[PDB]
């Protein structure tokens, strides 16, 4: 595999204000073939108790870019102006 | 997982060194040691 997209979901439970009592992080990992077929390579199965952060997301926070769909313009354009609104 | 408050307690506090300027008069030997270095010379020279 050359590139992998991790489409992931998490379930946190808390024990104090910013510590976690349990983390369950599952998800699917994905490969784009040159024939544009998407086949799953493997899975994520993380589960821990009494943690302070999610390792799975912190690994993806630094070692990859997010698949960004909300692409923001450089200068936002106003649609209508005046008192009309 | 274990938090950034814990892993600071994994590194050890090293000691920076300073200088220890003393004055150090020459180290006086003990008197029973001073007579093994010099034998029966006692009471012979006038110290004045």
């Amino acid at each position: 595999f050359d590139v992998l997209t991790f489409r992931c979901e998490s379930t946190y439970k808390f024990k104090s204000a910013n510590v976690y009592s349990s983390i369950k992080t599952t998800g699917q990992v994905l490969l784009e073939l040159p024939t544009k077929e998407v086949i799953q390579v493997g899975s994520v199965d993380y589960e821990a108790g009494t943690s302070y952060g999610n390792p799975v997301t912190d690994y993806l926070s630094r070692n990859g870019k997010t698949i960004e769909e909300s692409v923001i313009f450089e200068n936002a354009i106003p649609l209508s102006s005046g008192e009309e609104l | 997982v274990n938090g950034d408050n814990v892993d600071a307690n994994y590194s050890k506090v090293m000691v920076e060194p300073r200088a220890n300027m003393k004055f150090d008069f020459p180290t006086l030997k003990s008197y029973d040691e001073i007579k093994q270095i010099a034998p029966e010379l006692e009471g012979m020279l006038d110290l004045e």
